[PDB]
C-alpha cells in the first residue's frame, strides 16, 4: 500500500509542474529504466558481480554520438568537423550524459580538419597571414 | 664453440674460481583543494613559516634565514607588516618559542593532510611534519569548516553562542563570531595512517585483457616531402620539424602566439618561428628538460645550440669529421650526446667546446642513441656488417655491455623508467626486448610492416610500450602478459591505422593517452 | 591459437558477436582491490578505527597507479549509490567524497566522462528531498554547499574538452532558481551552483538585475515568518546569495551614497547587507548594470 | 500566484536570451557582449499529427540545453518492472487459450537475401535507400465485414495510446481479481476496467464508438 | 525499380536439354571449382 501512498504524494505534488518536464519524462522514460535496471543488476549486493557483461566502448554507440553532435551543430550551437564534406582528398531517447561510453572529447575549431572544395586544408588563423 | 674459448681466455689470464621547498609544496597543495577548505588550510602558512625562519636563524644560517625572509616577504607584505619589520632577543621571540601555536581544523581535513603529508614523507613532508609536532599542536574538532558563509559560522553568529577552547587561541576567528563582526596524537597518527594504508596494495595480475588507451594525431599539410626529423617538448606545448632546406620551424601546439624576451618584439602576434643557419640538411633535434634550449646538427658536421627565449643561435661544436645524423640531451639536460658517419660516439657538456669524453669500437656508422634513465650510461647502434648495440660508461669511457641478433638496419632504441630493460627495432618490423644486466634477449614482437620503426615510449610504469611504424599504424604491447588461470605475437594490446600519414613520433604522457605526428601526403 | 578471444572485443569491432564478461576482461586481484574498497568505503560504525579505513580506502583510490581499468565501474558504482540511496545523507557524503577522490588521481584520463560524473553531483546539490532536529539541517546543507564546490572545481577542469558544459549547468541552476514556488533549500543550492558554474560574469549579468523583484517576491514572504526554522532558511538564502553577490570581486560619504544607489538597485535586505560591507570597488561593479 | 508565474518565466525568457550569448565556442566569455551589455476521418489525425511533431520536436531540442536530476529513475524502473510482471501474469493465459547496414528492424529478415542481392546490383536500381527503406516500410504488412479492419486498428492503437499514460494507468491495468476485492462480484455486477477491455480484445465484442463511450 | 534487379532471364527458366550444352556443370568451371575444393580439403587436414 505505501506504492499507492507514493503514487498520491507524486499526484498531488504534480500541483507545481511543467507541461515540458512531462513530455519529457513521457519520452525518456522506457530508456533510463533500461540503463537503471543494467546499472542495478551490475552493483547486486554491493559486490563487483563477475557474470554481468562487460562495459566497453563500441563503434556504433560513438556513430549515435556523432549524429547527436550533427544535430546539435544544424542549431548553430557548436561547430565540427565531422560532416563528410569535411575531408574529401536502439535510437535511445536519452541525453549524452546517460551513455558515458560513447562521447568523443572536442577540438579546438581553429586545429580542425577542414577542406575546400578543391581539397586544400583551409588555414583558420586569418589573424596572422600575410599577402605576398 | 665459444664457451670454449671464452673459459681458455680467461683461464690465462689468471681467472681465479630546505624549508622553503617545504613552504612552497605545502602552497601548491592547498590551492589545488576545494575552495571551502582553503580558508582553515590558509593558516598553517603562517606558523611554518615564522617557525622555520626562527629555526634557521638560531641554527647558525643566518643567510639561509635572510634569504627566506626576503623571498617570501613579498607574500605577507599585506598583512604583517609589523611583524615582517620586527623580524628585520626582544620578547617577542621568547613569547613565540614558550607558547606553541594554536590552530583549529576538522577532523575529515586532518586526516587528508596526514595522508599527503605521509604520501610525500621523502619528498619534504617529514620537515612539516616535524615542526608541525615541535612547535605547533593541532586542536582537532568535529564542527563542520568554517567560513563567512558556512553553517557553523552562521549558526554562531545567529543563535549568540560562546567561543570555544580552539578558539579561545594577528588574525584571530574571534573578530568573526564575536557579535562584533582536544590535542593532537602525530607520530602515532603517522604510524597509524601507514598501516592502514599498506593494507590497500595490488601484488598480483592473473586473466583479463591489456590496457585501453587513447590517441591524438597531429598532421602536417603541404609539406611536400621535405621533413626530416620532429620532436615535441617535456610538455607537449611546442613541436619542432627539421627540414631536408637546412632550416627548423616551431610551432605552438594550441595555436597560441609565442613570445620572445626581445623589448623591439613586445607583444607581437605570430605562433610559429623559424631557426636558419645551418647549412645543410638537418637530421636531429632535441628539447631541453618549459624548455629554453634545442639541439640540432646536420650533413655539414656542426651542432648548434639555440635559445628559445631569444629564438638565436649561442654556440657551434665543431667535433665531428662529416655528417652528424643524430643528437640527444641527457636525462636531465647538461650532457649531450652524437654520433655519426665517422663511427665514433662522442659526449658533450654545454660549458665546453671540445667533446669530454670519445667512444671507440664500432666498426661502421652510428644510427641510434640513448641515454640510461640514471645519466651514467648511454646505448649506441651500428649497422651494415655490424649491427650490433654497446652500452658505454661515461665515468671511464669503456664499453660494458654488447648485444647481438638483429639482422636488419636498426632505426629506434629506448631505455624503461625503471632502468632494467631496453628496446630496439629495425625494418624488419622486429622489436626485441633486452635484459640489462645479464645481457640476455628476453622476447621478440611481431606484426609491424617493413621500412622502419622510427620511435618507441615507454608507460610511465614501464608495463607498456607504444610503437609508431612507416606503414601507418600505432601499436601497443604488454611486455608482460597476464598469468593463465587454466604474424603478429599475441601480446598486441591494440593496433590503430592512420589515413595516409607516416608516423615519425609517439610519446606517452602522465596518464594512459599519447601524442602521435606525421606528415600526409595524398599520393 | 594463443591469441585471446576478447582483443577482437576490446578493438570495439562492429562484426563482434561473443560479448566478454566481466571476469573475462579485468583480473582476479582488481575485482578482489574492488570489492575492498567498497566494503571499507560504505562502513556506518561511528568507530574511529572504520573511519580510517575509510580514509585509507579513499587515500587508496586517489594515489594509486594502476586503475585506468576501474574508470568506468567506479562512475557507475557511484551513479547507482546516488540514485538508489536518496534518503541516506551518510551515503550521499561518502559518494560526493569518492567522486572527489576519482577526479584527483592524476595519473587518470576523465575528459569522456565529466557529464557523467557532474549529473549525481547536481542532483545531489539540487534535489528537494535529502536524508529524512538542527543536526539534520546541518548535514543536508553541508551536503549541498559540498556537492556545490565539486561541481565548481568540475566545471573549471573539463569545461574545455566538453563545449557544451558551462552553458548547460548554468541554465539549469538559473532556471531552477527562477521559480518562487521551490523551498529555500532548493533555491539556496540552485544560486550556489550559478555561482559555481557560470562564474562571476553568469551571476552580475543575469542575477543582479532581477534582485529587487526576487526579494518582495520571496524574501518578504519568508521574513515575516517568525519560526526559528524559517529565520535560519532565511539566513541561509540570503548568506547564500551575499556571497554570490560578492563573488564579482571577493572616502568622505560617497560610501554611504553608493550604498544608498544599491539599495534602491538590488532591494532593501540585499541591499542593506553589500551597503553594510563598505567597499567601494563592489559597489561599482554592481551598479555597472544599473542601465540594464 | 498566476500573475508572479507569468513574470518569472518572462524574466526568465529575457534572462535566457541574454545567456545565450555569453559564452563563446570554447566555454569562455565573449568580451563583445560584455562590452554590448556594458553600454548605457484525417483532418483530427492531422491535427493530432502536427501536435504530436510539436511536442516531441521540443522533447528532443532538450537534450542539447538542460540537465535533470537522477530522482525519479527509481521508480522509473520499479514501475517498469510492475508493468512488466502484469504482461507476464497476463501471458501464460491467453496463448493457451489460443492453441543493409541501417537499422531496418526485424522485417530485414524477411527480405535478408533480397536485400543483399539489391545492393550487389545496386547499378540498375535506382531508389534511394531512404526511399528503400520507406517503400519496405509501406508495403510491409499490418499484421465479411467493412469498417471492422481499420475500426479494430484504431480501438488497439486507442487503447496503446491509453497505456502510454502509464504514469495512471497503473492501478486499473489488471481486472479487479476476487481475492483483493472479494466484495465485487457482489457490489459490482459488471466487472470492467483497463484488463477487462484487453481480455475482450481477442473476441470481438465491439460494435460502434457508442458502446464505448457508454464503457 | 526492385524488379530491374532481377532482369536476369534466368531466374524463373529451365534449361532444356534440345537446346544444346546448355549443362549448368560446364568443365571450364567445374576445374576451378575442384580445385579450390581440394585447397579446402588440405586446409581442414593441416587443422585436423
Amino acid at each position: 500500500i505505501n506504492g499507492m501512498a507514493l503514487v498520491g504524494e507524486e499526484a498531488a505534488e504534480q500541483t507545481y509542474e511543467d507541461e515540458a518536464y512531462k513530455i519529457w519524462k513521457q519520452v525518456t522514460k522506457k530508456d533510463r529504466a533500461l540503463i537503471a535496471k543494467e546499472r542495478y543488476q551490475l552493483f547486486a549486493n554491493n559486490k563487483l558481480n563477475v557474470e554481468e557483461p562487460a562495459l566497453l566502448r563500441t563503434k556504433a554507440g560513438m556513430r549515435r554520438f556523432l549524429k547527436s553532435r550533427r544535430e546539435a551543430e544544424a542549431l548553430g550551437l557548436i561547430k565540427t568537423a565531422y560532416s563528410d564534406s569535411s575531408v574529401t582528398s536502439a535510437d535511445r531517447a536519452v541525453p549524452s550524459y546517460y551513455e558515458p561510453q560513447t562521447i568523443i572529447p572536442d577540438i579546438d575549431p581553429k586545429l580542425q580538419w577542414v577542406e575546400d572544395g578543391e581539397g586544400q586544408v583551409i588555414n583558420q588563423f586569418e589573424d596572422m597571414l600575410q599577402l605576398v | 664453440n665459444l664457451n670454449q674459448i671464452v673459459t681458455d681466455y680467461l683461464k690465462k689470464k689468471g681467472f681465479t674460481r630546505k624549508y622553503l621547498k617545504a613552504f612552497l609544496l605545502l602552497k601548491n597543495w592547498i590551492d589545488n583543494n576545494l575552495d571551502i577548505y582553503k580558508f582553515e588550510l590558509r593558516k598553517l602558512l603562517w606558523p611554518v613559516f615564522v617557525y622555520s625562519y626562527l629555526e634557521l636563524v638560531s641554527q647558525g644560517y643566518v643567510d639561509d634565514a635572510k634569504h627566506l625572509l626576503e623571498t617570501l616577504r613579498s607574500h605577507f607584505e599585506a598583512v604583517h607588516q609589523d611583524q615582517l619589520a620586527l623580524l628585520d632577543e626582544n620578547h617577542t621571540t621568547r613569547l613565540y618559542r614558550e607558547n606553541k601555536y594554536r590552530i583549529p581544523l576538522n577532523q575529515s581535513l586532518s586526516g587528508n593532510l596526514f595522508h599527503f603529508l605521509e604520501r610525500e614523507a621523502d619528498n619534504g613532508g617529514a620537515t612539516i611534519i616535524y615542526i608541525l609536532q615541535t612547535h605547533c599542536s593541532v586542536e582537532t574538532s568535529a564542527r563542520g569548516p568554517i567560513e563567512p558563509y558556512s553553517f557553523e559560522a552562521i549558526y554562531r553568529r545567529a543563535r549568540n553562542l560562546d567561543l570555544d577552547e580552539a578558539d579561545a587561541h594577528g588574525v584571530t576567528n574571534r573578530d568573526v563570531l564575536d557579535t562584533s563582526a582536544r590535542a593532537r596524537d602525530v607520530v602515532m597518527e603517522m604510524q597509524k595512517v601507514r598501516e592502514n594504508r599498506d593494507r590497500f596494495v595490488i601484488e598480483g595480475r592473473t586473466g583479463g585483457i591489456g590496457i585501453p588507451v587513447s590517441a591524438c594525431m597531429f598532421t602536417f599539410h603541404n609539406t611536400l616531402g621535405t621533413v626530416s626529423c620532429m620532436d615535441f617538448s617535456n610538455d607537449h606545448k611546442l613541436v619542432a620539424v627539421g627540414t631536408m632546406d637546412s632550416y627548423i620551424r616551431v610551432w605552438s601546439l594550441d595555436g597560441k602566439p609565442l613570445k620572445s624576451a626581445l623589448e623591439n618584439e613586445k607583444n607581437l602576434k605570430v605562433n610559429n618561428r623559424k631557426l636558419i643557419g645551418h647549412s645543410g640538411p638537418v637530421y636531429g633535434v632535441s628539447f631541453s628538460d618549459s624548455s629554453k634550449l634545442l639541439l640540432s646538427c646536420s650533413a655539414d658536421g656542426q651542432i648548434r645550440l639555440w635559445s628559445l627565449e631569444i629564438w638565436a643561435c649561442l654556440c657551434i661544436y665543431k667535433a665531428h669529421d662529416g655528417p652528424v645524423f643524430r643528437v640527444l640531451w641527457g636525462p636531465h639536460g647538461h650532457y649531450f650526446a652524437s654520433a655519426g658517419w665517422d663511427k665514433t660516439v662522442r659526449v658533450f657538456t654545454q660549458d665546453h667546446a671540445s667533446a669530454v669524453r670519445i667512444m671507440v669500437g664500432h666498426d661502421t656508422s652510428i644510427s641510434a642513441l640513448a641515454w640510461h634513465p640514471n645519466g651514467t650510461y648511454v646505448f649506441s647502434a651500428s649497422d651494415e656488417m655490424d649491427k650490433s648495440i654497446r652500452m658505454w660508461s661515461v665515468i671511464t669511457g669503456n664499453c660494458v655491455r654488447i648485444f647481438t641478433g638483429h639482422t636488419h638496419y636498426i632505426t629506434a632504441l629506448e631505455c624503461a623508467h625503471n632502468g632494467k630493460i631496453l628496446a630496439s627495432a629495425d625494418t624488419g618490423g622486429n622489436i626485441f626486448i633486452w635484459d640489462i644486466e645479464k645481457g640476455t634477449l628476453i622476447k621478440k614482437c611481431r606484426g609491424h610492416g617493413k621500412g622502419g620503426i622510427p620511435s618507441l615510449s615507454f608507460s610511465a610504469e614501464s608495463n607498456v610500450l607504444v610503437s609508431g611504424g612507416l606503414d601507418c599504424t600505432v601499436r601497443v604491447w604488454d611486455i608482460e602478459l597476464p598469468a593463465d588461470p587454466n604474424q603478429i605475437t599475441p601480446d598486441q594490446i591494440s593496433a590503430f591505422a592512420t589515413k595516409k600519414t607516416p608516423v615519425l613520433k609517439v610519446r606517452f604522457t602522465r596518464m594512459n593517452l599519447i601524442v602521435a605526428g606525421g606528415c600526409y601526403d595524398p599520393e | 591459437p594463443g591469441a585471446n578471444p576478447a582483443l577482437a572485443a576490446l578493438a570495439g569491432n562492429d562484426n563482434v558477436s561473443f560479448r566478454p564478461s566481466v571476469k573475462h576482461v579485468i583480473s582476479k586481484e582488481l575485482i578482489l582491490y574492488f570489492d575492498k574498497i567498497q566494503a571499507a568505503i560504505l562502513d556506518d560504525d561511528p568507530d574511529e578505527e572504520k573511519m580510517r579505513l575509510r580514509q585509507a580506502a579513499l587515500e587508496s583510490v586517489r594515489s594509486d597507479p594502476g586503475l585506468h581499468q576501474l574508470l568506468p565501474y567506479f562512475v557507475n558504482f557511484i551513479t547507482n549509490q546516488v540514485t538508489h540511496h536518496l534518503d541516506d545523507l551518510f551515503i550521499l557524503r561518502q559518494m560526493m567524497e569518492l567522486a572527489e577522490a576519482v577526479v584527483q588521481n592524476p595519473t587518470l584520463f576523465i575528459d569522456p566522462y565529466a557529464s557523467a560524473l557532474a549529473a549525481p553531483v547536481l542532483t545531489c546539490l539540487m534535489s528537494r528531498k535529502l536524508g529524512k532536529i538542527d543536526s539534520t539541517l546541518r548535514e543536508q546543507y553541508s551536503l549541498r554547499e559540498l556537492a556545490a564546490s565539486l561541481l565548481s572545481m568540475i566545471a573549471r577542469k573539463y569545461g574545455a574538452s566538453n563545449a557544451l558544459l558551462r552553458p548547460k549547468l548554468t541554465r539549469t541552476c538559473l532556471k531552477h532558481f527562477l521559480d518562487p514556488t521551490r523551498p529555500p533549500a532548493v533555491l539556496f543550492g540552485a544560486i550556489s551552483g550559478v555561482a559555481a558554474s557560470g562564474g562571476p560574469e553568469a551571476v552580475r549579468v543575469l542575477v543582479l538585475p532581477n534582485l529587487k523583484t526576487f526579494d518582495s517576491a520571496v524574501l518578504q514572504p519568508l521574513r515575516e515568518k517568525a519560526g526559528p526554522v524559517a529565520e535560519l532558511e532565511y539566513e541561509m538564502l540570503v548568506g547564500g546569495i551575499v556571497k554570490a553577490v560578492q563573488s564579482i570581486v571577493g572616502n568622505g560619504a560617497d560610501l554611504t551614497r553608493e550604498g544608498e544607489q544599491v539599495i534602491e538597485f538590488l532591494g532593501p535586505i540585499v541591499g542593506q547587507r553589500i551597503a553594510q560591507l563598505r567597499n567601494h570597488t563592489l559597489n561599482r561593479s554592481i551598479l555597472e548594470v544599473r542601465h540594464l | 500566484i498566476d500573475h508572479r508565474r507569468a513574470l518569472f518565466a518572462d524574466l526568465f525568457r529575457r534572462a535566457d536570451e541574454r545567456l545565450n550569448l555569453l559564452f563563446d565556442e570554447r566555454g569562455e566569455y565573449n568580451l563583445s557582449a560584455i562590452e554590448s551589455f556594458k553600454r548605457p476521418t484525417e483532418d483530427a489525425r492531422k491535427e493530432l499529427e502536427q501536435a504530436r511533431i510539436a511536442t516531441e520536436e521540443i522533447a528532443k531540442r532538450s537534450f542539447h540545453t538542460l540537465f535533470y536530476t537522477l530522482e525519479h529513475d527509481r521508480t522509473a524502473m520499479l514501475e517498469q518492472q510492475q508493468l512488466e510482471e502484469s504482461e507476464k501474469q497476463l501471458q501464460a493465459e491467453m496463448d493457451k487459450a489460443g492453441s543493409s547496414s541501417a537499422n531496418l528492424g526485424a522485417s530485414s529478415l524477411t527480405l535478408k537475401h533480397l536485400i543483399a542481392r539489391i545492393d550487389q546490383k545496386r547499378e540498375r536500381v535506382r531508389a534511394s535507400d531512404a526511399e528503400l527503406r520507406s517503400l519496405m516500410n509501406e508495403v510491409r504488412k499490418n499484421r465479411e465485414n467493412i469498417g471492422q479492419e481499420e475500426l479494430y486498428e484504431a480501438l488497439e492503437k486507442v487503447l496503446s495510446e491509453l497505456k502510454a499514460h502509464t504514469e495512471y494507468s497503473t492501478p486499473f491495468l489488471q481486472r479487479v481479481s476476487k481475492r483483493e476485492a472479494p466484495d465485487y462480484y457482489t457490489f459490482i455486477k459488471q466487472p470492467m476496467d483497463l484488463g477487462t477491455m484487453t481480455k475482450k480484445l481477442k473476441s470481438l465484442q465491439y460494435k460502434s464508438k457508442a458502446e464505448f463511450v457508454y464503457d | 525499380q526492385i524488379g530491374a534487379v532481377f532482369d536476369d532471364e534466368g531466374i524463373t527458366k529451365c534449361p532444356r536439354v534440345e537446346d544444346g550444352d546448355t549443362s549448368i556443370f560446364g568443365r571450364e568451371i567445374m576445374a576451378e571449382l575442384i580445385k579450390r575444393e581440394k585447397e579446402a580439403w588440405d586446409e581442414e587436414v593441416e587443422e585436423e
